[PDB]
């Protein structure tokens, strides 16, 4: 909330998130992500980029997650 | 819109084939059941009785019933009264018509949620990653400001407030309520109320495999031995001349 | 010890359809109950997260 | 349903005689803004979407 | 119909049987057993492992059209 | 004199189960016989104790569903026993009938077109049964399905509403479909009955294809336990399904219950009509769709007229082999293709399976013997 | 003529405790039979079951 | 045969059930029945063997 | 149907509701009297006739 809780799911998704397959998708989210920005008239909205990110990193979630979970 | 992804697999406690439920786990599901996901989830297909062999006990099971109001039938004047709870009513509580769910939540139902781990497509795994993995609208997709977002959705546009973070609970022995183990919780309880036999019927299902592994051979060698006479036959032709 | 084992087992049992049939039925009586706590033993060690919990709550009635 | 100007024009603007069942959008409204219609197929009674 | 005794007319064949209380019930059971499973699969491989592989290719390339069409770069 | 033998009652069966000439050949895939014969049993006596609990009211179809899964004792088991028990019933419908074609055993043409009887009376059956739950696949079928007939020229209409008892599948169309279902696998039973009896003026096939009359067994030891060891093989099967994986074959989504204004994305049937279900939805045409649904099972009965070759079974004949497979594999395809959308890929692929499913039976398999037979100089 | 029928060895396929011409079969025949229905007894109490 | 300590719910529903398929099973027994008959063929009025004029 | 709430009713809508259901509804109760005097009559005559020595 403001401090003092420490969600496991965060704690893991960090060390997660960061990892080679999600570095490279989240490249291509920020590089669609900017080039939406970038316009007006335009309507490919990034949508797919993030599912990509989140399959890789969440397949790796799952791995490693409940190990800690109690 | 027309484009999906799909829940990873997550290590439930109860995914092995002879694998039986954390009934510890199951309970404070129940808690979630109860304050959280109760107001508005109806879940007509569970009683307080049915609990009973489960997790808690005689007791509690009544204590926790006890704890509502019911409606209970008529008497003499043709009334409509209320009664403390018994041990015999189940859990139909949030609102009577449909419509009043839409009325509030807007236009949406919170499905009921006696049926559905076995109705999703993906058991828990679809629940879980849903509560658990709510996130933030990308690029040029506006929503409609009780159309929140979740990537686990079909179509991503999705009428549920994420309530999972909301820590309350009484996990009694002591046991921390992040997103994560209320969520881990919450399914397991979910798995059991959609499928309760699900533990006999795996203890069985061993019973199943311990039996036909002795069985199978056996009855084989029955018929082997009886086709024996056969198998070993021999036979010769002796024409004239 | 051997041999003479399953002849006896033949000569004592197995001849008369009497006998052979007293046999399977006195043999699925014990063989139930073997087999019931055997099996439920294997299905109780795999787990330990049903009832064994019971020992908290209860007693306290 | 409720048609925005975009979905008026496109509907007046197909080639009626290549349609299996020949009709104009306008004698199949009363206002140019408001198609009404049975939410059952022709071919086997679902709901289109 | 049928009945034994009406079948077929038979002549000149011999057939010595053993009883199944003297022979075993599994003889070479994985000695000439396993080679014979060889040889059953080797005579029918070319008969019916093609057409499945025809459609194991089939569904993997159908699946993989399907899912790559739902995205999209320009226009 | 016995008693087996001439005994009024004793000698049916003696007749049938115990000194009946049997080939000495005969292999499984000659078991499924036998195991329909368990299969439409087992059916019956899951069905019957299911209609003991069991209400036929669009109010408490469902719930009565739920109800004896989490209250009747061993109602769930019963329960799954039942829809996995109709799943078994297809795979050796499907053995059986693909046994009868590789084999030549269609050439006993009363049998077999009884046997297409049978065929059609299981499917209409469980058709019915699925919508018994009032799932939302059990509307949404029982609607897409009935429509069909609405296709048949000035009578289609009338004689949708007339089986719907109604505008629509509604509280008249379930009670209606309780009924045909209770009564449906009775008259199976008897039909049953006359395809054995039928069955017993030739005695079984075999594999070679050739008479085995020198060289029959009694039924009598040989084939009751090997029946037997088949049948502890179904219920191994059955059983492997039901307490470890009992909505494998089911649709997530039959559990939500009947909604008339609700269509999912989602609407295809049970596996075992996936694959005339994708015959029909490769036609875009409503009257040939459903004409060429019906050809595709109606077929089998064309199959005796089609044999061209001078052997009866496959088994001495490689290129004609090669064509059964391709045909089982088309039939996985059609399948595939069945429990997937109408979109890319899928279209064209279902279409061409269609169309090979029909080149291959009506065209292919028979060219095939007129080949075989040449090359063997017949 | 019918004198030169011969029959064929079944060493191949007879269980070991019947193996020599030199001794009687009666000796290994209770537990022939023992062995052999002992196997249909624990089927029946297995299906009993 | 209630489904519990009275004539209730349990008990209608199994009344149905097997008010179906009793009649089928009477059918399989009637033509037993006619299976039996079918060995000597009718009685007559008499008692006395009708061999001579059927 | 089957189920305490509706099974009256059920037999009420049959009579009034559904097309031509009361002579059906009629039929059925009536031919289960009719059942009755002839299975009377069948066994009466099999008594008198000596019938049972089959
Ligand atoms: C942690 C407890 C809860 C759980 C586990 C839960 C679980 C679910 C699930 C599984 C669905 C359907 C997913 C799908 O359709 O694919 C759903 C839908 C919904 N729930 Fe919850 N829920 C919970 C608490 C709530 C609460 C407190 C509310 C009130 C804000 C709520 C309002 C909704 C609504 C409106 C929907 C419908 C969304 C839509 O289809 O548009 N739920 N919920
Ligand atoms: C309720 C469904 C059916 C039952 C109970 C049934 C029962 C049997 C039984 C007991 C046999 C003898 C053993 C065997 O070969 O398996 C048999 C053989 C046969 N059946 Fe069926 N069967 C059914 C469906 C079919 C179907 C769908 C067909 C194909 C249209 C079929 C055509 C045949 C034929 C031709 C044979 C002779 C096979 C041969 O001797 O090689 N029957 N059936
Ligand atoms: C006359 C014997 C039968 C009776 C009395 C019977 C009765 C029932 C009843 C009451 C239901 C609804 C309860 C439920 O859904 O579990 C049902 C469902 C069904 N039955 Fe039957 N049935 C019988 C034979 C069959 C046969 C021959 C088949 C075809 C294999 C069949 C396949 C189905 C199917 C597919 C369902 C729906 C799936 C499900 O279990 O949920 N049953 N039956
Ligand atoms: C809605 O889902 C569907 C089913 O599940 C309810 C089906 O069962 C079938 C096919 C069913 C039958 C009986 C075809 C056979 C017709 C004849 C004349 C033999 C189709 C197409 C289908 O779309
Ligand atoms: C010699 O070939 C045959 C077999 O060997 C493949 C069988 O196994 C059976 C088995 C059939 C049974 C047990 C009857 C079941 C039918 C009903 C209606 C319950 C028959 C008839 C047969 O002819
Ligand atoms: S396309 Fe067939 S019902 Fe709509």
């Amino acid at each position: 909330e403001e401090e003092e809780l420490v969600d496991p799911l965060t704690t893991v998704r960090e060390q997660c998130e960061q990892l080679e397959k999600c570095v490279k998708a989240r490249e291509r989210l920020e590089l669609c992500d900017e080039r939406v920005s970038s316009r007006s008239q335009t309507e490919e909205d990034c949508t797919e980029e993030l599912l990509d990110f989140l399959h890789a990193r969440d397949h790796c979630v799952a791995h490693k997650l409940f190990n800690s979970l109690k | 819109s027309d484009l999906e992804l799909h829940p990873p697999s997550y290590p439930w406690s109860h995914r092995g084939l002879l694998s039986s439920l954390d009934h510890t786990s199951i309970r404070r599901g129940f808690q979630v059941y109860k304050q959280v996901c109760s107001s508005c989830h109806s879940m007509d297909y569970v009683a307080y009785r049915h609990l009973v062999g489960v997790c808690y006990t005689e007791d509690e099971a009544k204590a926790l019933a006890e704890e509502v109001e019911v409606q209970d039938g008529p008497n003499e004047d043709g009334e409509m009264f209320m009664r403390p709870g018994k041990l015999s009513d189940y859990f139909p509580k949030p609102y009577p018509n449909p419509e009043a769910a839409r009325a509030a939540n807007n236009g949406a139902l919170p499905p009921d949620l006696s049926y559905i781990v076995r109705a999703r497509h993906g058991g828990e795994d679809y629940v879980f990653s849903l509560l658990t993995g709510y996130c933030e609208p990308p690029t040029g997709v506006s929503l409609r400001e009780g159309l929140y977002f979740n990537p686990y959705f079909p179509g991503q546009a999705i009428g549920m407030a994420p309530p999972i973070y909301n820590e309350v609970l009484e996990f009694d022995d002591g046991t921390p309520a992040t997103m994560s183990q209320v969520a881990k919780d919450v399914c397991t309880f979910l798995r059991w109320a959609a499928e309760p036999e699900h533990d006999h019927r795996k203890r069985m299902g061993l019973k199943m495999l311990l039996m036909m592994g002795l069985l199978l051979p056996l009855v084989y060698a029955m018929k082997r031995h009886k086709w024996s006479v056969l198998k070993s036959r021999k036979l010769a032709y002796r024409p004239p001349k | 010890v051997a041999p003479t084992l399953t002849a006896r087992l033949y000569s004592l049992l197995f001849r008369r359809t009497s006998t052979f049939a007293l046999t399977i039925v006195v043999g699925a009586l014990f063989f139930e109950r073997a087999f019931d706590q055997g099996a439920d033993a294997i299905y109780e060690h795999i787990n330990e997260g049903k009832l064994w919990k019971h020992i908290k709550h209860k007693y306290e009635n | 349903r409720h048609r925005t100007k975009k979905e008026i024009d496109q509907e007046a603007a197909v080639e009626v005689s290549q349609l299996r069942d020949p009709q104009h959008d306008l004698e199949r409204v009363k206002k140019p803004e408001w198609v009404i219609l049975i939410g059952v197929c022709t071919h086997l009674g679902c709901v289109p979407i | 119909g049928r009945q034994f005794g009406h079948l077929t007319r038979v002549r000149h064949v011999i057939t010595y049987s053993l009883s199944p209380f003297e022979q075993r019930a599994f003889p070479h059971y994985f000695s000439k057993g396993i080679p014979n499973v060889l040889r059953r699969t080797r005579a029918c491989i070319l008969r019916v492992a093609p057409p499945f592989v025809a459609f194991y290719l089939v569904y993997t390339w159908g699946t993989q059209e399907f899912e790559k069409s739902k995205r999209k770069n320009p226009a | 004199t016995n008693i087996r033998k001439s005994h009024p009652l004793m000698k049916i069966v003696n007749n049938a189960f115990i000194d009946l000439p049997a080939p000495s050949n005969i292999s499984s895939w000659w078991n499924f016989g036998s195991l329909l014969g368990i299969c439409l049993i087992l059916q019956i006596l899951t069905g019957l104790f299911l209609a003991m609990h069991y209400t036929s009211d669009t109010t408490t179809a469902f719930s009565s569903v739920t109800h004896i899964c989490r209250d009747v004792n061993y109602g769930w088991i019963i329960r799954y026993m039942h829809a996995n028990g109709a799943s078994m019933f297809f795979i050796c419908l499907y053995m059986h009938v693909g046994r009868g074609l590789y084999y030549g055993s269609y050439t006993f043409l009363e049998t077999w077109n009884i046997g297409v009887i049978l065929l059609l009376t299981v499917m209409a059956t469980a058709f019915m049964g699925y919508v018994l739950p009032w799932g939302q696949m059990s509307f949404w079928g029982a609607t897409v399905i009935t429509n069909l007939l609405s296709a048949i020229p000035y009578i289609g209409t009338n004689l949708v509403e007339w089986i719907w008892g109604g505008f629509s599948v509604d509280k008249a169309t379930l009670t209606r479909f309780f009924a045909f279902h209770f009564i449906l696998p009775f008259i199976i039973m008897a039909i049953a009955m006359v395809h054995l009896l039928f069955l017993h003026e030739t005695g079984s096939n075999n594999p070679t294809g050739i008479s085995s009359d020198v060289d029959k067994i009694p039924f009598h030891p040989y084939y009751t336990i090997k029946d037997i060891l088949g049948a502890l093989l179904l219920i191994l099967a059955l059983m492997l399904l039901v307490l470890f994986a009992p909505d494998l074959l089911g649709d997530p989504d039959n559990y939500t219950p009947a909604n008339p204004l609700n269509t999912p994305p989602h609407i295809k049937p049970e596996w075992y009509f996936l694959f005339a279900y994708a015959i029909l939805r490769s036609i875009p045409n409503k009257l040939g769709g459903v004409l060429a649904l019906a050809f595709s099972i109606l077929i089998l009965a064309l199959i005796p007229l089609l044999h061209t070759s001078k052997q009866r079974s496959m088994m001495f004949r490689p290129l004609s082999q090669c064509l059964f497979w391709a045909l089982v594999a088309d039939l996985l395809t059609l399948t595939w293709i069945g429990g997937q959308p109408v979109e890319h890929p899928y279209i064209t692929i279902g279409q061409l399976a269609s169309v090979l499913y029909f080149l291959l039976i009506l065209v292919l398999m028979p060219t095939a013997g007129t080949i075989e037979n040449k090359l063997l100089k017949w | 003529s019918h004198t030169d029928i011969k029959v064929p060895d079944f060493s191949d396929y007879r269980r070991p405790e019947v193996l020599d011409s030199t001794k009687s079969s009666k000796e290994s025949s209770e537990a022939r039979k023992g062995f052999s229905y002992l196997v249909t007894a624990t089927t029946t109490v297995g299906v009993a079951y």
